[PDB]
């Protein structure tokens, strides 16, 4: 009849301008590298931009 | 059609703007462009059976 999703109720943006708005890159022969995980992300803006 | 995009609020009123984009944009092809970007005509038949 009906369409229902759960999840944990408070969650905290996953730091996406951190990387994506480093003040500075590294170089190919050293890219950089971050993890992320165990927080929310919106991958609407990677598209909507 | 030529819609503005909507990438904000959700009026538009179709008046190109900040998260107002047209939704067409055009091609740039130049003599001494790379063959990577020089154009190509493409043509696609198909067969009805
Ligand atoms: C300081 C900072 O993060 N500036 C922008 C941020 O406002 C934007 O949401 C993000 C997405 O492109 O890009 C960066």
């Amino acid at each position: 009849t009906e369409s229902i999703v759960r999840f944990p109720n408070i969650t905290n943006l996953c730091p996406f301008g951190e990387v994506f708005n480093a003040t500075r890159f590294a170089s190919v022969y050293a890219w950089n590298r971050k993890r992320i995980s165990n927080c929310v992300a919106d991958y609407s803006v990677l598209y909507n931009s | 059609s030529t819609e503005i995009y909507q990438a904000g609020s959700t009026p538009c009123n179709g008046v190109e703007g900040f998260n107002c984009y047209f939704p067409l944009q055009s091609y740039g092809f130049q003599p001494t462009n790379g063959v990577g970007y020089q154009p190509y005509r493409v043509v696609v038949l198909s067969f009805e059976l």
